[PDB]
Order: structure tokens, then C-alpha cells, then sequence
């Protein structure tokens, strides 16, 4: 029982039958030619050796036929005619099938060899040239602090030719193995016992995100089953699927395990944009590594914008020179001397504090969160050594030492359950209601289309740090049968309403007072390849262009809008007066620079930030969710829905959360800076007088025409202000 | 006479290094700067540093130059072994410089390798053992044997890697194209060199008496003529090692030729026929036409648009569509050559809208497939 495998059985049958038939045919021809024709008295004979017959038959089998040797007896020639009819077919079918069998061996077998002190990360799930090139371009980016971490890809496929090229260019630090995290032998080959983390990537563009999330959950279950203590970072497409992996016995967020839920994050960024009109661009640029690289054809606004895109958020230890400063002194000092924007600190168990007030001191070895162009910038805060050594005034020189009811956690406003018919409205009821400064959600859904989790949109808008009178009313325009199955998650939020019908009807839009809203959100639940990539956003594009064309004579292209794109290259249709170019990537396009467009592709590089500094991912999640703690995620995972009621003063104390607001230089106390002041003067003044921490500007593109504004992240200290600018601020009140 | 003076060097060099690996493995099995060097060497040969890109280009040039020196020796030489003092010949002088470079590059490679045992068995390690040590034996004696030197042709199989390390092959069909051509050519050139060694040396068990003085170029031709299964038999092998090599060659290379020729024809058959751009005459009007373009819709459109009963106007029709036109439509586009033009492209692409100069058209006409199954999808 030595041939066990059907291809090896088939291989030995092919080779042995082919060889024995060739050897026996050669022997028969040798008998005929050396004996000669019997009816010619054996006189007609030709003294070939067996080896000449064996060669001659291979030369005719293959149809080469040199004719250096050939048969001459008449039985020899008739045997050659019979041999040609039989053996050409055998050779022509043998040679292909042996090539198929020997072509079947795996190219990327073998096992990872762990060097004496290099760290490594195992990466799996959706591995392709696109996902790998986008992953490595951020993970290995020059602006990161230099670390020897190897990336070990594990996947079932053979890599495509363009991916084999990419794996070769990174040869010294990227490795690839054929296998699956579903197999305990493959988990051993990549030494996942000894990895820092496993990263599990998702196919964001699949047809069925519940099926993709099921596959990824089974991979985490496999990795944890193999060894519980492995840090797993996973990408999830649906928020309801997070509950399943929160319930695995060995999933532990306190140890590093994490779920980058792209539906939660997507709707969180666009929800915070309804409150600060450009935040999703401000903020989504901080979480991808990019380096500012001018080109002389760029307009002023494009150079200002692109300088801002070179920023990222970094974690670093503050030097001992900061000890016993308040966070306001430490922030003035970082900004004015070090040219770094400090925005938060890890207070010692330990807790993140964003823009803490004068009550909070810098303790020894406080870790701070900075916005800066590169990790080489933030080191300056670790090396800053006061009067001892770091005395001099050009920053490049710092380099050496001192030689009503709420939810049960009080984080959100809350409402007892209701039937959807309490919040459903017809156009007359909606028009009778004086909706103004509200949020409009234009949802596009079929009744059967997947749940998008609008709770992640609405919940940030009901953050408990707002007073009830200043909560923006929200109205969803969309399919009712869809909203019935969405509603079970929404029914606990106050000031919500539904106008059932298509958002493309220009009546629903007028009834909703679309011209008076603070933000219109255009969102779709439709199948991500209902057809080819030109049709994929046609409803969202038509809805944008429809609203942009209406007339609200008691206008039209000045209704504020943010659209979520299923396919990034469709951003070109989303705006006119634009100068589109398909080779520009999304973040450089005018609709994204204006905060009018969003797409899930800008969230890809969150995976690597969860690996490099998990706390930075909790910082952004506390901002974008409006304060969703792991206790609330735990409570939601009990399946009871969001429990709430009246709250004690001790939990209600958390209503003083820091938030990102936006303020105008046109009037009030800061207006003095609008008349030709500089951003550094404004920054220091506002931090000192108000504890406001300014993080960027929102400026008109047309400095003279259109209402389009673009976002500048963290301007230089000497940057000139305009009286029409708006300032992004972290604030407590 | 001294062919073995060289086969020795080549083979013996390989064995002593292999033994030193086996005893090192066994000593360490019975009983940091290394990794910094291994990573630096890996980054260097992968073309990641600027000095890496330089070295990798030098490998591209000097692998080809080393092959050209072998063609010069294979062409202009008579006997397989040959007496000529090393101090006399400029070709063998410059060949020492290349053999030194490939010796340095071999050690670079070794430093970079993960498992030294497997490295000592890589194909390019054998190319180096059979090429360089004999090129030094040819200094110690003033004679040379053109033995396994044909293996220099295998160094061409590094070219698809160099053109990956240098990021110049970007497209998967162009990557596939260069892999096909370079592997096919180097396997043909190296096989021709091996047959030339066998026929010109003759059978060793017949005291080398059975020998046939083919040139390298006759072997190269003869192998193409048998690869393709033509087999003229104007040239053929006669030694018994020549004939056994031809039998092995027939079993391997008929499959390579029969799969290479189709796949090159698929790749070169892939270029777009109706690329290019519309050229706007000094005062002719034009109309861009797109959407459902087919022989039926175009013939019915042109029969009315260009009808003799209309007032005569010089308007050109510029069709823009994603397909290649069908044969009957190419006929119709040719009959109207002076006033109808066709471009491969889509109105969904801003570069294609520029090619048809739609800025300067009178109109764009967008035609519909009236007979589709789903008119909401067509609209
Ligand atoms: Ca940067
Ligand atoms: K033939
Ligand atoms: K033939
Ligand atoms: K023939
Ligand atoms: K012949
Ligand atoms: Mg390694
Ligand atoms: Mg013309």
C-alpha cells in the first residue's frame, strides 16, 4: 500500500505503461529489421542495434522523424505504419499529463525561520496585490519610527505575478506561505505562538458582508483555539457581527485583541461631520501615513491642503522636562517651542485624557498623543531638555539629553422603546414640523438589502455631553420595509423620525426642508456589485446632483452634503468645477478635500495603527462614537438592546466629555485674529483663555463665488488667517 | 587531457564547501551582527538600497557580456580542449574580470541566504561552480577546456528578477511575457551548448573516437529544428550521448515549444486595434456617438444620418465604444472611411472624452439597446 494518492497512482501508471510500451515496441522492431522479410528469404535485412531502434521509435513517436535511421524491410515498414497510428496519440497525451502532474507541486510550502530577536506579525484573510500593496505602503512607511518587524503572509492561493513581484521587492522583511489559519499545522509553520499579532484582513467589496464576517470570525476562533494569548486584530464589515467575537472565551480587549469594524467607523466619521462639517476629512487623514511632496502645478489651496495631509497622529513619551506642568502649559510648550500639536495624554491601570484642563498635571513618563509630520518630529518631545541642554530656537537642533433619561452608562441620551409608527411621518406631517438645523439621512435600500447599522450614525448625534435642546433632530428618508428591520436598534434615541419613500423624489426633499438642514447624508445599502463599477453609485450620484440642482425660492447648491461612495473612482462625478483625473487617489480629489465625499478605502490603514499603537485607535474611537466605552459594547453584546433610565450624579459626571467642535473667526472674542492674525497667535490665545485646543482650519476654496470649503490640518505657527475661516477645536463646553 | 583539470576545479570546489556545511551543521547540532549582515546583503541583492540597484544592473550587463564571451569562444575555436597561453588573449583577460565579479556576487549572495545548505544547491550556485573555478584552472595551465562554460546562458534567467527588483515590469502580461521569452531563450541556448559539448567531445567509452565537429550555431539550429518537430535531418546527432540527450530533449522541449508559441501569440494578439485619437480638421464639424454601437444600430443610424435626401453637410461621425468592432461592422466603417471614425474607449473615462475631442463636437448622441431585457438598467 505505497501509492496512496490518486495523482501519484496516475503518475506511476502513466510512466510505467509508456516506458514498457516503448521498450517492447523497440524490441519488436529490432526483431523485424535484423531478421528481414521471410518472403524475401530473409535476404532483405538491416542490422540495427536495440538502442538504435529505441532511439528511432522515440524520434518517430514525437513526430520529429530525422530519418538518419529508418526501417527498410516490409514488415519493419508496416510495423512503423501501425506504430505511427497508435503511438503518436500516446506521446501527445502522455507529455501533457506528466506536465500537469509535475506542475501541481506547491511553490510556497515550507516554514518560517525565526531570527534571534526580530519581531513578526502574521497576516491573513483577504490577501491580494491591492490589499497587500495598500497594507505594506502604510505598515512599512518611511514616516514611522524604524522597527524590524517582519510581515508573514499566510494564504491558500498561489500569489499572482504582480504580487510575486511585490513580495520580491520587499524580500528581506516580507514572507509568504501557502496555508490557512484554519489549519493547526499551518499556524505552526508561521510560528504564530511567537508573533506579536495576527492581522485578519477583510474583502470590503464582497457581495455578502455577513458571509465575509462569518469567515473572519472563524479565523479568530481558529487562532484563539490554537493559542488563547495571541493578539488578534480583525477587520469586520458589520457591527452586529462584533457581538459574536466579543463572546469568544479568550477575546480580550485589555490584552490587545481588536476589531476594526468598518461599518461602525464609517458611520462614526460621517456622523461627526454633521456636527463639525469637515471632520471626516480632517480626521481620516491623521490615520494614514503620507508624506508631503509638492508639485509646481498645484494651486494655493491644494498646497495648503496637501501640507495638512502629511500629518499623522503619533504616541510618544514626554521628557522629564514636562513634569508638573499642567496639560495647558505642556501643550503651549509643545506648540510654540517644539512645533508639535499635543492633543492628549495617557494618565496613570491607565486612562486616556483628551485636552484635559488645568487640574491635570504631567506626571513622570506620561505618554502623549501628538499630531506631527513624521515620528522623527515627535521625538523632540522625548529629547527636550529645558535649560539643561535644549536651549536653542531652531527645532532641528533638539537631539540630545540633559547631560432627562440617559443610557445606563450615562454616555448617550435615551428614550423608552416605541413602535416605528410613533416616528413615521407622511409629507404633510413632516412639512408641518418646523425642521431646521436637523440631519437628513437619505438612505437607499431594498427591503432585503443588508443592515448598515444606522445606530452608528445616530448614536454620536445623541451623545450625552449635548444638552437635550441642542440635539440635532434627525429624519431618515428611505424604504420602510428596510427601516422596519433597522428600527429595533434605533428605537432608543430621542428626536428621530422617518419619512418613508425614495430620497430621489423632489418632494420628500422639500417636505423635509432639505435647504434648512445642517447636513444631508447620502447613504446606500445596495449590493456592492449589483452591476459593473460605473452603476455602483448611480443612486448616490443622482441624489447628490438632484439636491445640488433644486431651487428653494421662498440656494440649492449650498445645502451641506456628505456622500458615502461604494466605489472611490465615482468621486469624479460627484462635483463639477473640479478638473477630474482618474490617476489621482481619493484623498487628493476636491470632494474629499472639502469633506463632501467619504469611502471605506481611507479606513484601510487603521489595521496597522491598531498594531503600532492601540491607544491611538481608542482615542479616535472615543471621538467618533461620542463616548462608546467597552462597557457599552459589553452591554449591547448581552442582546437586551441599549438599557437606560434616569441616572445617578456619579455616572452623570461623565457628561463633560471633550468633543470636536467648530468655531468661526467672523465674530466673538477670537475675531481679532481673523483680521490678518496668524494661526499660532490664535492657538496660544484660545488655549489659554478657553482651554480650546485648535487642530485645523476650514477655509473657502474661492477667496473672492462657491461655498466649497477645504480642510487644513495643523497649520504652521506663522500661517495667515482670513476673517471667513472656521477653526476645528477640541473643547469641553 | 586536462578537461578534468577543470571538471575537478568545478566539481571539487562544490564538494569541499558542502562538506564544511555538513560538519558545521553536525557540530552545532551535537553541541547580533550576523543578522545585520544577512539583512544588509538581502537588501543589496534585492535592489532596495541605491547601491543595490547599481549592483543589480551590473549583474544584468555582466551576465550578458559573460554570455557573449562564451559565444566568441564557442564560435572561434576548434578543439574542445585548446592550448593558448593566458597572457596572450584579450578575450580571456576580460573574462577573468567578469569571473571575479561573479565570484564576489556569489559571496554576497551566500551572506544573504537563509539556509546555507540549500544555497549551495541553488541553480546559480552550480552555474558559478562550473564557470569560475575552471576559468582559474585556465590560468594555472596555459590551456583551456570549453567544457561546462555553456551554462553561462542560464544567468539570463535572472533578468525577470532584475526587471522586478528594478520596478520596470509593472503589468502582469508584460511580467508573463518576459518570463516566457527569457526562460525559453536561455533553455534553448544552454541546451545547444550541452549538445555541442557532447558531439565535439565524442563518447568516452569509445575512447572519444566517435565524434562529430558541429559548430555551436549548427547545434542551435538543429535544436530549433527538433523542438518544433520539423526534423529535416540535414544535421543530426551520432554519438550515443548526443542521441540520448536528443531523446531527453525531445521529451522535454516539444512541450515547451508547443506551449510557448501559443502563449506568445495570445500576448501579442492582446494589443488594442482602435486606440489613438481623433484629429480635428480646420473647419469640419463632428458628432460623437456612443452607447449601443453594433452593425445593426450603426447601419441604421448612418443610412439615415448620411442619406442623399438631406442637405449636404461635412459632419464627421466619431464612434466611441468599448468593444472591438465585428467584421461586418469593420467593413461598414471602411466603406465610409472619409467621414466615419471609430475609437476604442468609453464616455465614462475622461481620457477617452479627450481623445474624441468632445469639447469641440456639435453633439454627443447616446444610443440605447431597445431590445434589452431590463430597460431600467439600460436607462
Ligand atoms: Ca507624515
Ligand atoms: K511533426
Ligand atoms: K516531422
Ligand atoms: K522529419
Ligand atoms: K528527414
Ligand atoms: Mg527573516
Ligand atoms: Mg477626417
Amino acid at each position: 500500500n505505497v501509492l496512496k494518492t490518486s495523482t501519484l497512482i496516475r503518475l506511476v501508471q502513466l510512466v510505467v505503461s509508456f516506458v514498457s510500451l516503448w521498450l517492447t515496441a523497440a524490441g519488436f522492431l529490432h526483431l523485424l529489421e535484423n531478421s528481414g522479410d521471410p518472403f524475401f528469404d530473409f535476404g532483405n535485412a538491416q542490422h540495427l542495434t536495440y538502442w538504435e531502434c529505441l532511439y528511432f521509435l522515440m524520434v518517430t513517436m514525437s513526430t520529429v522523424g530525422f530519418g538518419d535511421i529508418f526501417a527498410t524491410t516490409v514488415l519493419g515498414r508496416t510495423f512503423v505504419v501501425i506504430f505511427i497510428m497508435i503511438f503518436i496519440g500516446l506521446f501527445a497525451s502522455f507529455i501533457p499529463e506528466i506536465a500537469e502532474i509535475l506542475g501541481k507541486r506547491q511553490k510556497y510550502g515550507g516554514s518560517y525561520k525565526k531570527e534571534r530577536g526580530k519581531r513578526h506579525v502574521v497576516v491573513c484573510g483577504y490577501i491580494t496585490f491591492d490589499s497587500v500593496s495598500n497594507f505594506l505602503k502604510d505598515f512599512l512607511h518611511k514616516d514611522r519610527e524604524d522597527v524590524d518587524v517582519e510581515i508573514v503572509f499566510l494564504h491558500k492561493g498561489l500569489p499572482g505575478l504582480e504580487l510575486e513581484g511585490l513580495l520580491k521587492r520587499h524580500f528581506t522583511q516580507v514572507e509568504y506561505f501557502w496555508g490557512s489559519v484554519m489549519d493547526a499545522n499551518d499556524l505552526e509553520r508561521v510560528k504564530i505562538q511567537e508573533a506579536d499579532a495576527c492581522l485578519v484582513l477583510a474583502n470590503k467589496y464582497c457581495q455578502d458582508p455577513d458571509q465575509e464576517d462569518a469567515a473572519n470570525i472563524m479565523r479568530v476562533i481558529s487562532i484563539k483555539n490554537y493559542h488563547s494569548d495571541i493578539k488578534v486584530i480583525v477587520q469586520l464589515l458589520q457591527y452586529h457581527n462584533k457581538a459574536y467575537l466579543l463572546n469568544i472565551p479568550s477575546w480580550d480587549w485589555k490584552r490587545g485583541d481588536d476589531a476594526v469594524c468598518v461599518a461602525e467607523l464609517k458611520l462614526g466619521f460621517i456622523a461627526q461631520s454633521c456636527l463639525a462639517p469637515g471632520f471626516s476629512t480632517l480626521m481620516a487623514n491623521l490615520f494614514t501615513m503620507r508624506s508631503y511632496k509638492p508639485t509646481p502645478e498645484m494651486s494655493q489651496w491644494q498646497t495648503d491642503y496637501m501640507r495638512g495631509t502629511g500629518m499623522e497622529m503619533y504616541t510618544e513619551y514626554l521628557s522629564s522636562a514636562f513634569n508638573a506642568l499642567t496639560f495647558p502649559e505642556a501643550a503651549e510648550l509643545c506648540f510654540s517651542k517644539l512645533k508639535l500639536l499635543l492633543l492628549a495624554i495617557e494618565v496613570r491601570e491607565s486612562t486616556l485624557a483628551i485636552n484635559p484642563g488645568p487640574k491635570v498635571k504631567i506626571e513622570n513618563a506620561t505618554q502623549g498623543f501628538f499630531i506631527a509630520e513624521s515620528a522623527e518630529e515627535v521625538k523632540r518631545a522625548f529629547y527636550y531638555c529645558k535649560n539643561c541642554h535644549a536651549n536653542v530656537s531652531d527645532v532641528r537642533q533638539i537631539k540630545k539629553c540633559k547631560c432627562r433619561k440617559f443610557d445606563s452608562t450615562g454616555m448617550f441620551h435615551w428614550c423608552p422603546d416605541r413602535p416605528l409608527n410613533d416616528c413615521l411621518q407622511d409629507r404633510s406631517q413632516a412639512s408641518a414640523s418646523g425642521l431646521r438645523n436637523h440631519v437628513v439621512v437619505c438612505l437607499f435600500a431594498d427591503a432585503a438589502s443588508p443592515l448598515i447599522g444606522l445606530r452608528n450614525l445616530v448614536m454620536p448625534l445623541r451623545a450625552s455631553n449635548f444638552h437635550y435642546h441642542e440635539l440635532k433632530p434627525t429624519i431618515i428618508v428611505g424604504n420602510l420595509d428596510y427601516l422596519h428591520r433597522e428600527w429595533k436598534t434605533l428605537q432608543n434615541f430621542p428626536k428621530l423620525s422617518i419619512l418613508p419613500g425614495s430620497p430621489l423624489n423632489r418632494a420628500n426633499l422639500r417636505a423635509v426642508n432639505i435647504n434648512l438642514c445642517d447636513m444631508c447624508v447620502i447613504v446606500s445599502a445596495k449590493d456592492r456589485n449589483m452591476e459593473d463599477p460605473n452603476l455602483v453609485d448611480k443612486e448616490a450620484i443622482l441624489c447628490s446632483l438632484n439636491i445640488k440642482a433644486m431651487t428653494f425660492d421662498d440656494a440649492g447648491a449650498n445645502v451641506p452634503l456628505i456622500t458615502e461612495l461604494a466605489n472611490d473612482s465615482n468621486v469624479q462625478f460627484l462635483d463639477q468645477d473640479d478638473d477630474d483625473d482618474p490617476d489621482t487617489e481619493l484623498y487628493m480629489t476636491q470632494p474629499f478635500a472639502c469633506g463632501t465625499a467619504f469611502a471605506v478605502s481611507v479606513l484601510d490603514s487603521l489595521m496597522s495603527t491598531s498594531y503600532f499603537n492601540d491607544n491611538a485607535l481608542t482615542l479616535i474611537r472615543t471621538l467618533i462614537t461620542g463616548g462608546a466605552t467597552p462597557e457599552l459594547e459589553q452591554i449591547l453584546a448581552e442582546g437586551a438592546g441599549m438599557r437606560g433610565g434616569y441616572c445617578s450624579p456619579a455616572v452623570l459626571a461623565n457628561r463633560d466629555r471633550c468633543r470636536v467642535a467648530q468655531i468661526s473667526l467672523f465674530d466673538g472674542p477670537l475675531a481679532q485674529f481673523g483680521q490678518g492674525g496668524h494661526y499660532g497667535e490664535l492657538f496660544v490665545y484660545a488655549l489659554r483663555h478657553f482651554g480650546i485646543l485648535c487642530i485645523g482650519l476650514y477655509r473657502f476654496r474661492d477667496t473672492n463665488p462657491s461655498s466649497k470649503r477645504y480642510v487644513i490640518t495643523n497649520p504652521p505657527e506663522d500661517f495667515p488667517l482670513l476673517p471667513t475661516d472656521q477653526v476645528y477645536v477640541l473643547t469641553y463646553k | 587531457r586536462q578537461w578534468y583539470s577543470f571538471l575537478a576545479s568545478s566539481l571539487v570546489t562544490f564538494g569541499s564547501g558542502l562538506v564544511v556545511i555538513i560538519i558545521y551543521r553536525i557540530v552545532l547540532w551535537l553541541c547580533g551582527w550576523m543578522t545585520e549582515a544577512k539583512d544588509w546583503a538581502g537588501e543589496l541583492i534585492s535592489g532596495q538600497t541605491t547601491t543595490g540597484r547599481i549592483l543589480v544592473g551590473l549583474v544584468f550587463l555582466l551576465s550578458i557580456a559573460s554570455l557573449i564571451i562564451y559565444f566568441i569562444d564557442a564560435s572561434t575555436n576548434t578543439s574542445v580542449e585548446t592550448c593558448l597561453p593566458w597572457s596572450s588573449s584579450t578575450t580571456q583577460q576580460v573574462d577573468l574580470a567578469f569571473n571575479v565579479f561573479f565570484m564576489i556576487y556569489f559571496f554576497i549572495r551566500f551572506v544573504a541566504a537563509n539556509d546555507k545548505l540549500w544555497f549551495w544547491v541553488e541553480l546559480f550556485s552550480f552555474v558559478d561552480y562550473f564557470t569560475i573555478p575552471p576559468s582559474f584552472v585556465a590560468i594555472y595551465l596555459d590551456r583551456n577546456w570549453l567544457g561546462l562554460q555553456f551554462l553561462r546562458a542560464l544567468r539570463l534567467m535572472s533578468i525577470p528578477d532584475i526587471l522586478t527588483y528594478l520596478n520596470v515590469l509593472k503589468t502582469s502580461t508584460l511580467i508573463r511575457l518576459v518570463q516566457l521569452v527569457v526562460s525559453f531563450v536561455s533553455l534553448w541556448l544552454t541546451a545547444a551548448g550541452f549538445l555541442h559539448l557532447l558531439e565535439n567531445s565524442g563518447d568516452p567509452f569509445f575512447d572519444f573516437g566517435n565524434a562529430q565537429h558541429l559548430t555551436y550555431w549548427e547545434c542551435l539550429y538543429f535544436l530549433m529544428v527538433t523542438m518544433s518537430t520539423v526534423g529535416f535531418g540535414d544535421i543530426f546527432a551520432t554519438t550515443v550521448l548526443g542521441r540520448t540527450f536528443v531523446v531527453i530533449f525531445i521529451m522535454i522541449f516539444i512541450g515547451l515549444f508547443a506551449s510557448f508559441i501559443p502563449e506568445i501569440a495570445e500576448i501579442l494578439g492582446k494589443r488594442q486595434k482602435y486606440g489613438g485619437s481623433y484629429k480635428k480638421e480646420r473647419g469640419k464639424r463632428h458628432v460623437v456617438v456612443c452607447g449601443y454601437i453594433t452593425f445593426d444600430s450603426v447601419s441604421n443610424f448612418l443610412k439615415d444620418f448620411l442619406h442623399k435626401d438631406r442637405e449636404d453637410v461635412d459632419v464627421e461621425i466619431v464612434f466611441l465604444h468599448k468593444g472591438l468592432p465585428g467584421l461586418e461592422l469593420e467593413g461598414l466603417l471602411k466603406r465610409h472611411f472619409t467621414q466615419v471614425e471609430y475609437f476604442w474607449g468609453s464616455v465614462m473615462d475622461a481620457n477617452d472624452l479627450e481623445r474624441v475631442k468632445i469639447q469641440e463636437a456639435d453633439a454627443c448622441l447616446v444610443l440605447a439597446n431597445k431590445y434589452c431585457q431590463d430597460p431600467d438598467q439600460e436607462d
